[PDB]
Order: C-alpha cells, then structure tokens, then sequence
C-alpha cells in the first residue's frame, strides 16, 4: 500500500507556508505521481510532481498556482505561494504507484488546512 | 512500431451503437492515458474522454456522459470506444490518440483513424415546396416517402402554427380503404390531400389561403397492424403575408442543337426577376459536362442566364433532353425539351 | 371536437428525477372497435415531432424503456423515470379515434441546472482557410477567451491523414519536426511561426488547449495552395454558336450565343461579326469559375437584338480568339436556312 | 445504513452561522444520538442532540460551546455562536442508531469548514 | 577490579520504539567454571532494584518477553522492544564472576512525550473529615482548578456500601433522595446544601466532575458523628498502685504510680496521701485517648521523690475518686514489707 | 431489580491479573455506558474507563491503557473487568457503575462492589535498623527473609550512594559452602556479614564508620540452580554526619506486680531525651489490654513515660512478661522482665 501523513493546521502567515506529505515506500529510483488538490469533490488541482531517474523534480500547475519542486529521501515538499482569502479550503494529498500493477491505493489521506 | 492499430470501415444506421478497437504496442500500454478524437467533416477535430484503469472515475465531456464508454485490456494491450444512441450529427472520423506518460497535455502518436459514417436509416417523409406566397392564392406541397413501405400507410398532414400546438389538418387512407379522405373543417373545400402509390409520394394542395394557414407543415405516416409505426416528416415552412414584391417568372427558350463528333445544347431563361432561378437537368440525372452560366444583369433591370451541356452528336435522336427551371420567388417552374431543328 | 387537456403544462427535474404528465379527455377515446387511439409524442426544441407511444400502454420500437404510457377511458398518464438531454423538449398527446383529431397544448420540458459546468473553453483560430504562396512566412494565431497560462498544442494535419503533433507546448520544438516550426507568445495569446512554407505544409493546422475539461480545438486552419493556373496547362476552347429560337422571333426579341467551353486560361477575346460588319454594343459576357477537376473556365457571349433588325441580315458569326487556338476560329451560320 | 450531507463551506459572518446535517432515516419516533466534533483526531466535541418521544430536543455542550436545539422532519440544525479565530478548523457530523443491533455506521461524513 | 562500562549512559524513545544498552567488560566474565555471571537490572525511580536477566541470555520468571539479554566474552547487549511506564528508570549491569563484583554506571531511561495529556482534572473537597452534630446545617464545597461549566455529581457513600448518587447535576434533586439534599453555586465553584443532618447521612461524601477524560473524584468528605461519651455509658475505673523498684531505690530516685484503668468519663480526681498526710507537688498526670472499642480513658499518676525522703515514711496511698465509683477507693501499701 | 450483580471475594498475588464479572438486568444492557470504579482504602474512589460495544475505540485513563480491558456480552447481559500486572498499590474495592442512556455524566446504579486485596507475594527481604549515627561509631542492620526458602541462598549486601551507582559490599554464602564470607576491600576488617538459618534472617555489622558509608543498603538473595532467582531487599537509609544532638537513652524500671482475680504490671522508662521511645510488649505478641501512656515532660527538661498491661492474676508464675524499649535517636534498645517480688 501507500500511506500519507501531513500537517493538521498551517496558518500561512503573509501568504507564505510550506506543505509536505510524508510518503511511505522505498528510497528512490522508481516512477510515480504525487498530486495535490483542493476540495473532496476534486474542485481544484493545485500541483503535481514527478521526477525521472536523472531528470530532476519536474513541477508545474494546472490552475495557475505557484509551485516549486522539492524532494528528499521519501518525502515531498510543496513551496506554495500567492494565496488569497476565499480559496481558503481543505487541502489533500494523493499518491499513485505504477509498477507493479495493480494499484492498492491509500484511504483518503487526512490532509491539512490553511489560512 | 509505436503506433495505434485502429479498427476497420464500420458503418451502421443512426441510434445504434458502435464498438471500436485500438490496439497499442511499442510502449507501456498500461500508461499514457489513451484518448479518443473524432473528426466531424466540415470543421476540426473533437474530444470525448481520457481513459486509464486507475482513474475510471467520471472525467468525460458534457453531452458525452452516458453515451461514450471507454475500455482497455492489458493482456493484449487494446483500447475500445463505444458510442451509443448515434445521432446523425455523430458521423465523423474517429481516432485514438496517446498522451505522454502520467500527463495529458500533448498527444504523442495518433491512431490511423476510422471510417464512421451514418445516414438516413430510412429516407423519412421529406417535404417540398412552400415559401413566400400572397394570401388567397394557391400552393402545392410534396412529401417523398422512402426507406419504408409507403403504399400501405395512413397518410396525414399536421401543421404547427408558430409557437402554438400541433393542428391536425387532413388524413388520407391507404389504397385498400378506397383512398379515404378526411379534412379538418377549417380546410373543408379549400384543401385536398392526395398521393401516388406508384411514386412513394404524398401531395396536398392549398387553396384560398388565409393567415390562419401560417404554420409549418409536417407529413405523417401511420400504421396500426402487427408491425405498427407513426412516421413524421421533416417540416416545410409556409407563411402568409401581403408582400407585393412585384416579380415576374422567366420565359424559357431552347438552344436548338445541330451537328459538330461532339455537340451541345442549352436552355435560355430570359427576363426574370428577382434572383435567383435554379436550373436542373433531366429532373436531376444529367450533371456530367453541364455548365449553368452565372446570372447576368440586363439593361432593363431584369436578370437573365443560360445553361448548356456537351453530349455526343450521335445520340441526338435517341436520348431525350429536358431542362428544368424553378423560380420560387415568382413561384413559377418551367420545363422545356431541346431537340434539333427539323430542317 | 374532443380537445386534449395535458396536465400539467410544463415541468423539469434534475437528471435521474422522475416525472408525470396526464392527458385528460373530453369524450371517451375508446372506439366502436374497442380500441383507444391515444398517443404520446416529444418535440425536441427546434426539430420535427417524433412518436413515442402507439395506442396507450404501447411504446414504439427504438424508444428506451424510460418512457411508459398508461390509462383508459378518459384518464391517461405518461411517466418518465430518468430525464436526460434526449428527453428535454415539449410533449404532446393526441386522440386518433373521432374526427377531427386533436393534440395537447404542449408540455414543455427541460432540465434544471445540473453541475455548474462553468462553460468549458473557446478556441478561435483564423483563418478557416488562407492562400499563402510557397516559402512565404506564415504565422497563424490562436486566441482563447479564458486564461490558459501555457497549454497550446500545434497539430499539423493534412486533410486526410492522422494528426501530427508539431509542438508540445506554447513554443517548444516537438521531436520529429524541423527546426523551422517555431512559436511565440507573451501573455494570454500565443502564436506559431512557420519561417518558410513548404509543399508538405499543405494542411489544416490546429492548436489545442489543455487546462480544464472539456476540450475542443475543432476549428481548422486549412492552408490551401496558391496558383490560378500555372500548374494547369494550356487548354484550347471548344466553340459553339447557337441561333435564336423560332419561338423568340415570334416574340420580337432574337438572342444569339457564342458558347466557349473548357479552356484555360481565363483570357479570351470574342467579337460578333454580323455580315462581317463587326458589331459592338449588344453582347453580355458571362463566365464560370475554375472547374473542380480540370481547372478550366467556360464562357458564353449573348448577342441580342430585335426581330425587325434581325430579319434584315443573314450572316452571324463570332470570331473567337485564344492562346491555345493556333489561329482565330470563326464559327458562323446563315439566317433561316440550316 | 445512515448517510450524512452538509455544507462544503460556510463563512460565519459576525460570529453567526447555521450548520445542518441532512440525515437519512424514517420520520421520527425512535432514539438516537447526532454528535458534532472538531478535528478528525476527535480533538473537540462541540455539541450533541437527542430527543425522546414527548421530551423536546435536549441540547447541551461538553467544551462550553454555545448550542441551540432545532429539529425538523429528518434533519438536524445547529445554532452555534460565539466563535473565535484560532479554533477555525474542520467540522464533521456523526450519527449512531441504536435499535436494532448491530450498528452499520456511515463512512466519514465529509463535513464542513467555517471562518 | 573489573569495572562495567554501560553503553550508552541514557536514552528514551516513544512507546513502541525499541532500545539497546551494551555492557562492555574490562576482563572476561567467563568463569573457570565455563559460565558468565552477568546480569541486567532495572531501578525504577524512587524504588529498590529488581532483577531481570540471570546469566546473560536468561530472563527471570515474571519478566515480560519485551526484555532480552545477549552477548559473550566481553561484549554484552540488552534490547527492549516496547517501552511503557513500567520500563522507565535506570538500568544497571553487573558481573558476578570475579571478586569484588561491580555494577554499571546507570542507564537512565524514561519516555519522551507521548500525547500531550493536558493534565486531566483536579477535584478538591474539604474536609477529609468533619465533626458536625445531628441536625446542624452542613454545606460541603467542591472546587476545581479548571472551568467545568456544570458537571458535578454528589455521591452519598456511607463507608462500606455502594456509592449512591444524590444529585445528577450541579444542583438538581436526583430521584430517590429527600427534598433537603439541595445544592448551589454561581460560577466556577458549586456547593451542596444539606439543610438538616440526619443519622443516615453519616457517610463520606463525594463530588464528581464530568467534562473531559480522565476522571478522579477520589477525595472523601467523611462526615463522622459527634459525641465525646453520651452514647457510651458509665464505666467505673479499675485502680492499681505500684511501689518503686528496689533497683531505683539503690539509684536515689523512688517513683510510685497510681494506675487507673478503663473508665468513662475523662473526669477523674487523684490525691496522693503519704501517711494520710496529703502530699501535693510531686505528681505528673498522664492520660490516654478514648479507646477504639469501649470509648474509655485510662490514666496514670506518677508520684516521685528521693530515696532519702522515701526511706522516711512507710504508708503510701492514692485516694481515687470517680463518678462510677460509689465511694472513693483508697488503694495503698506499706514500705518494705509486702 | 435494576442493579449490577458483582463477582465474589477474589484475592491473588501481585502482578497476576484478575477477571471480574458484572451481570446487568432490569433495563437495556446494550446501552447506558457501563463503567468501573475502584475504591483505594485511604482516599476516595477512582475511574478507569467507559465501555460500549459501539465505541470500543480507545477512551481510558493515562496510566490505565494496556492494563485494564473491558468487555461485554448481550446474550446474558454481562460486563467484565480485567486488570493485569497488578501492583501492590492496585488493591481496592472495585465497583461497576452505570451511566444514564447515551451519556456518561451521572452514575445511575452502582454495583455491590468487589473484594480485591493483594499483598506480599512473598515477604521480600525487609531491612531494619539504620538512621542517625555519628561517624566512627557502630551500627547493626537486619533483613527478614520470608515467603521463600532462605537457608539455601547466596546473601549479599549492596549499597547505593546518593545519586550514585550500586556498590557491592559483601556477600555471604549458603550453609553448604562453610558459610563463606567475602567483603569489598573498603570494608575489609570493618564490617562483618552474618546470618541465622534458624531465623530466616541476615545480619551485617558496620564498624569504624566513615562518610563513604553514606548510602542506602539493599539486602540481596541469590540462587543459580535449576530454579534460580536474585531477590533484592527494600532498602534502609543510613547517613553519616557530625550532628552532636547530645542525647541520653532511657533507664528502664519494672513495675513489680502482686495479687488483685485480675492483676497488672508495667515498665517504667525514665530520664530519656529526645522524643520519642517506642515500647513493644513480648517482642510483638502482647497487645490485648495494653496501655502505653503518653510521654510526660519532667521538670529536668527530660521526658519520661510508663507502659502497663492487665492480665489474669492466675498465670503470674506461668506466663513470662518482658517489655521492649527501642530509642533510636539515642540508638539504645532495652528489654526487662517483670516478675512479682519474691517476698
Ligand atoms: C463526499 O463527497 C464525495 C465527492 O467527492 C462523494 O463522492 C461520491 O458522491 C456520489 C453522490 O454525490 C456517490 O454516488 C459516489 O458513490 C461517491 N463516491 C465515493 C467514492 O464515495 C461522497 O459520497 C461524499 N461522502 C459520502 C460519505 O458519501
Ligand atoms: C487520520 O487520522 C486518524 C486519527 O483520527 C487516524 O486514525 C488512527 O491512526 C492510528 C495511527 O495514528 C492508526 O493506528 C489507526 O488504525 C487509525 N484509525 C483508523 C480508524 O484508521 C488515521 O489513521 C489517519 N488516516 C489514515 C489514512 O491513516
Ligand atoms: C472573496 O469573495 C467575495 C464574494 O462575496 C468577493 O467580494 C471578494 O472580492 C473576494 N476576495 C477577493 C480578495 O477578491
Ligand atoms: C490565537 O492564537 C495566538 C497564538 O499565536 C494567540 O496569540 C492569539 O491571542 C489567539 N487569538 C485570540 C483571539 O486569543
């Protein structure tokens, strides 16, 4: 399986905060997708991150959010910036291993809350 | 060998579904988010959905959910598309295209496309005539039955006034019941419904027009035996108002032919106004080597044109040649035979 | 004389929600043949009627099980379980028993807002087709109505073959495509710069958007090739002359024609020589557009005059000249005789 | 089973907002417990409500929050007041039927968020 | 002469987390009998040592499987899988092979913060015991250190029987208990008002708190009954007189006692009459407290004087008086003789 | 009949668990959140946990989780409590009490309680003596072995200096090994360890005291045969410093008895200071009818007291009577026999 652990509250002071998901698998040298969203109805996708063996942490956005690429041993880190007041909502983490098939996902990773 | 083997030339009636195949090879079939893209001839491409065994959750297009149904299978690396309730406007050239790994923004390798054409399960009751007509005057409509067994049907004419409900006007019975005719009373004596079983065609004449007649006209076919149906038409637009628009219909004149091994002949339509006149040849069977010349404005303010054709100078006694001129603004149709001068 | 009261006159319920219409009768629709000639129809907004229910409880073949009739005597109810897009539109009911027949007032039906789709995307590409020469710098634009930061995809698609991705970004050379297929854009509206137009670029170009679902590039910039004729060789014309009809002589007017046929190029010269006395001021020229197959034009010349002055002369000709004609052909005839 | 539906966002303007859980069972005339908490670790219990056949909607609090008793046909309503800035957190709904045994609960009722 | 280097000297890890201590030796603990007399102990903070591991890999019966020894030669490791409250405290290791034996320096162990318990609750009730008469208005208080809005519960519990809930709120008459058991409180600290104290109220009263877990009322207000003697009837005393010892006469001093025994009430009168010459100024009175069973006091009177003046007189008595004595008893003796 | 039938008089050693029963009837057993409440004699009640089949999730007390284990059963409406690893301080009177329906704030009906007493699996090595003593002087300790087989043990004396490690001082061997004695060298010649197998008791004499001796003293018992154990003691506090506190121990004097059918006698302890002296009778076997009189302050600044007893005047030749006076501030113990004057 895969399990996910992240903060229960993180007040983004001055539109600046760091969000991280504690992932559970081997060190590195595989292929993956570690997504981040906003809403349980999948209202928004905020960022998603993958890196090849040599190729570094590829990082982009699909609703124009600000995202940097940071990776450690078996943990991810999201450098999110440029926040607002209304989009304050719950934030959840996602994971999907590919090799091997099939995929035995995690329960809904509890997530985090921001201000 | 990184491609997508697509299915063959599949063609069926409207409303019925279609199962398409897309075999994948040369790469990880179990990734890359296979897509489907259909090409409606007339404009560009289209999109329906993406597919992955992992996220078979609902991510399709608005008027696509419930109709399309994507599947895959890892054992032979194949993808299938199945569009149901195929309307006529669904006819297009379908492709299966592959996104890059884990993402969907670019399409990597496109399938070789599919022949998917749909048309006219039956050629339904198709109406004709209609248009601009002053009140009190006459007009005749038409309805071309095909695709089914006309001669045994119970034929009606049901009109729909603008924004109003449907109004039954007249029904004619099939050939067994003495061609029974029944009218609504608002047309009693005015109208007359008729048919030619030999021609799979229903007719209705409209006389002493009043403004109440302003309505679309739908051709109806009814059967209540061990295989029943009620077939509507397409609808023909008929409006009544007092627009003068003083207009005259063309006089038509024969371009008499002679010899030379190739010959020619045509029809001359003179002094007509306004624009345009439509000229068909041999009631729609003569198109090869026909030039219908563009309208030319004469000094009198009246238009004029001619339409000609090249045929062999051999068959000029044998084959029969007739031009058709329909000018619906003046609501005048004229047909003329073109045979060489008996000199 | 037996009017139908549809009950109610309108409704709408979210997809999956049920519905019910009731056709209440004036007289008994049961016929002296012990049958009820009721029916239920659906008029989709902007289309012809299509029938649903033949007698009362009787569904036409090809109608899904979601529809169902019911009733008897003068009470008749129609029910629908799940309403989808194919089910929106007005519903009628009609008797077919006693003359003259009747229809209902119309039960307008649609769907009240399902998920707020937030209308998808709009992709504008100009033109639908241009005519640019080989080698000219061509740069086709791509505009949207929303803010896609960077999600363009350029698909070279010659009409007929499978789409070929040209660039997998706003402007990023996709592999397999020469270094001249470059793009550009600073802000909301990006573009594509074809440095030199080549013969294999004769296609219908497309740009994709990729930020939110749904997706429709579906426009087409069909780059058609430019030449009037040069790639279509010389075609001398075929020349025919028609006298008037004895029908029109008896009407006063007398038209004459000098029909040319199947020539390239457009350039032509015609001269009516009545009695070799070159006439001028009576003829209208009419020419067609370049043919679909042979790319040749075809021309007519309509000399016209009065009976009175027509019965005066006897010789009527039209010296046609052309490039493909080695020498000016002079097709003619004489009056009356053949 | 039992299922629960509630708002996905409710900005409590001027420390005033109404929270309701759309419950799924028969009309009335049973015994129940419809609880409200704060946190997925059950950090806080905010209010809980029950009513007998005749006895009206009994209502109280265990962390001193302000709660009124409101009941309809098969739905609950929480008149929560006296809010703050820090205790802004996710809010979830709970349900427990008693008769008959056993109890086949709901999945984690998605909940709501406040400001 | 063979010192033990415990390695490391301290550690701590959350419950469930493992641990490891290593006892490194100076010389070889293997004996000339081919055995290793190592051991592992745990000293819980504030208690005596208790042994864990007898030889090296050998656990004393009654120790859970969470502990385990290991090693040989001069390398010795002790491991523990899950550390709980019973495992916090210092660990030692000792050789038992070569004289004189030795112990380790001490491996202090505790647990680093598990869930922030937010220390539970504190319930203060005064007094531990009062002495209030029957019928007096008694109102015992109940104070907490946190803000419990309203979660008090009063449990009448006579010492011995099952607790009886008196009021199931701050002040709300619980059914089965008379209307005089009322309470009161305006704010943070509530109370209970017993209007009239009755004989069945002879108990140990309790107040509960009920807002957050954990829970400990666990104090006790033992209302004991008041009477010095009235419910304990008259008990005349038993009177005995002791002369000095011939041991003390030869030391100079001469003590004499007039021991009373098992009388109620406390009121007593004693008078040493040496030679019937009533003496005064030599005697100390000492009395005990009311007995546990019979509620009677018992008294001694210690007359004292010198040998020199003791050898002068011969008669020594102590007229004891009491209520239960019909007449003053006069127990006596004469010097020297018996 | 709305009550809770509790289990019987259950008593076992420390460390072992205990299974308690609480049968419920007269109401909905499947509700009301059964509890458990133990009564530690000396203070009030206690709490461990609540139980409901619906919320068997973890809601207990801090130093209770893992030790207590609550269960229920609807078929006979019974609740069970099972405390494990029972320490000595767990001895209490256990109750099962019932909360009201759906809530927990009041306790409705209390179970009839349970006898749960635990004490002294074995009477472990219990030390004696110690206290205030000037340096250089002497002192003797003690250790009372019970509950096990003393005569075969390997007896040690291991001290723990304040905050320091454990220091082995001396071990004495069992009776087979010629009562072998071995000392640490810091006590070589000073101390001497000894034992009386007849008395299940170990002794150690401490001579020529220095400040290094300032340490707690733990009595140790060792066995390494087919049933091995290492038994520590309790620990006795022994400190050395130069506190003068000029003090004298009591002189003791016999209250000689005579006749009258009831008699009396006592012991007189005079001129002692400071306070107090402890007086035991017949080395701990004579308590019935004994009054030890409160300390009385004499004019000299010195204290004094007497202790007496009532016995039948019959047995005065037969039964033997001896008083014990231990005055540890002066560190003087004295015993005296009280027999009637041989007149
Ligand atoms: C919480 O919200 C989610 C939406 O993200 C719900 O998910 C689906 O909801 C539809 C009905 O709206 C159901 O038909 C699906 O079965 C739901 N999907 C899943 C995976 O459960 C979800 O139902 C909501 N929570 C609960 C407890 O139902
Ligand atoms: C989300 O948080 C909850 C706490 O409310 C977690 O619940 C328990 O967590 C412990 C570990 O901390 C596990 O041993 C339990 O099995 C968890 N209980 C349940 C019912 O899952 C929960 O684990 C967290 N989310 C996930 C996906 O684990
Ligand atoms: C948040 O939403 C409100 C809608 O009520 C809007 O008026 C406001 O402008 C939004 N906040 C920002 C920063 O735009
Ligand atoms: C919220 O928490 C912060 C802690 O950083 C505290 O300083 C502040 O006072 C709190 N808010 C209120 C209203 O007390």
């Amino acid at each position: 399986k895969i399990l996910v652990k992240q903060s229960p509250m993180l007040v983004a002071y001055d539109n600046a905060v760091n969000l991280s998901c504690k992932y559970s698998y081997n060190l590195f040298s595989r292929e993956f997708r570690a997504s981040l969203h906003k809403g349980l109805d999948s209202a928004v996708e905020v960022c998603v991150v993958y890196g090849n063996y040599s190729q570094q942490l590829q990082v982009y956005s699909k609703t124009g959010f600000n995202c940097d690429g940071k990776l450690g041993n078996e943990s991810v880190t999201f450098y999110l910036q440029n926040l607002y007041v209304n989009q304050t909502d719950i934030y959840f983490c996602k994971i999907e291993v590919m090799y091997p098939p099939p995929y035995l996902d995690n329960e809904k990773s509890n997530g985090t809350i921001i201000h | 060998q990184v491609q997508l083997v697509q299915s063959g030339a599949e063609v069926v009636k409207p409303g019925a579904s279609v199962k398409v195949s897309c075999k994948a090879s040369g790469y990880t079939f179990t990734s890359y988010y296979i897509h489907w893209v259909r090409q409606a001839p007339g404009q560009g491409l289209e999109w329906i959905g993406s597919i992955y065994p992992g996220n078979v959750n609902t991510n399709y297009a608005q008027k696509f959910q419930g109709r399309a149904t994507l599947t895959v299978d890892t054992s032979i690396s194949t993808a299938y598309m199945e569009l149901s309730r195929l309307r006529s406007d669904d006819t297009a050239v379908y492709y299966c295209t592959r996104s890059h790994y884990g993402l969907d923004w670019n399409f990597d390798v496109w399938g070789k496309g599919t022949t998917v054409t749909v048309s006219s399960s039956q050629v339904q009751l198709v109406e004709s005539g209609g248009g601009v007509v002053q009140p009190g005057r006459s007009l005749r409509l038409s309805c071309a039955a095909s695709g089914f067994t006309f001669t045994k049907a119970w034929m009606h004419w049901v009109r729909q006034a603008p924004g109003k409900q449907l109004e039954w006007v007249a029904q004619i019975k099939d050939k067994s019941n003495s061609y029974a005719t029944y009218y609504a009373d608002s047309v009693k004596g005015r109208f007359t419904i008729s048919r030619d079983d030999s021609k799979n065609t229903l007719y209705l004449q409209m006389n002493s027009l009043r403004a109440e007649d302003t309505a679309v006209y739908y051709c109806r076919g009814v059967y209540y035996a061990l295989s029943p149906f009620d077939y509507w038409g397409q609808g023909t637009l008929v409006t009544v108002s007092s627009r003068t628009a003083s207009t005259k219909g063309p006089s038509v004149f024969p371009l008499a032919p002679s010899s030379k091994g190739t010959a020619a002949l045509g029809c001359l339509v003179k002094d007509y106004f306004p624009e345009p006149v439509t000229v068909s040849w041999n009631s729609g069977a003569l198109t090869s080597g026909v030039h219908t010349f563009p309208a030319v404005l004469q000094s009198s303010g009246l238009y004029s044109l001619s339409s000609v054709v090249t045929v062999p100078s051999s068959s000029l006694g044998t084959q029969t040649y007739i031009c058709n001129v329909n000018h619906k603004p003046s609501n005048t149709k004229v047909d003329k035979k073109v045979e060489p001068k008996s000199c | 004389d037996i009017v139908m009261t549809q009950t109610p006159l309108s409704l709408s319920v979210t997809p999956g929600q049920p519905a019910s219409i009731s056709c209440k009768s004036s007289q008994s629709l049961v016929h002296n043949n012990a049958n009820t000639y009721l029916s239920w129809y659906l008029q989709k907004p902007g289309q012809s009627p299509q029938s649903l229910i033949y007698k009362v409880s009787n569904r036409f073949s090809g109608v899904p099980d979601r529809f169902s009739g019911s009733g008897s005597g003068t009470d008749f109810t129609l029910k629908i379980s799940r309403v989808e897009a194919e089910d929106v539109g007005v519903y009628y009911c009609g008797q077919g028993t006693q003359y003259p027949f009747t229809f209902g007032s119309g039960t307008k039906v649609e769907i009240k807002g399902q998920p707020k789709a937030a209308p998808d995307i709009q992709m504008t590409q100009s033109p639908s087709s241009l005519s640019a020469s080989v080698g000219d710098r061509v740069t086709i634009t791509c505009q949207a109505s929303q803010n896609i930061y960077v999600w363009l995809n350029w698909y070279q698609q010659k009409p007929g073959k499978a789409p070929k991705l040209l660039i997998y970004k706003a402007s990023n050379l996709h592999t397999g495509v020469p270094s001249r297929f470059s793009g550009s854009g600073s802000g909301t509206d990006f573009t594509l710069t074809i440095s030199s137009l080549q013969p294999e670029d004769i296609a219908t170009y497309y740009c994709q958007q990729g930020q939110t679902y749904p997706y429709t590039f579906g426009q087409g910039t069909k780059l058609e090739i430019k030449t009037k004729g040069p790639s279509r060789t010389v075609a001398a014309p075929s020349v025919f002359i028609f006298p008037p009809s004895d029908e029109q002589l008896k009407s006063g007017t007398a038209s004459v024609v000098c029909l040319l046929n199947n020539f390239y190029p457009r350039e032509a010269k015609v001269q009516w020589k009545v009695d070799n006395a070159l006439q001028s001021g009576n003829s209208q020229e009419s020419v067609t557009e370049q043919d679909s197959k042979d790319s040749t034009y075809s021309l007519s010349s309509t000399l016209t005059l009065s009976k009175a002055d027509y019965e005066k002369h006897k010789v009527y000709a039209c010296e046609v000249t052309h490039q493909g004609l080695s020498s000016p052909v002079t097709k003619s005839f004489n009056r009356g005789e053949c």
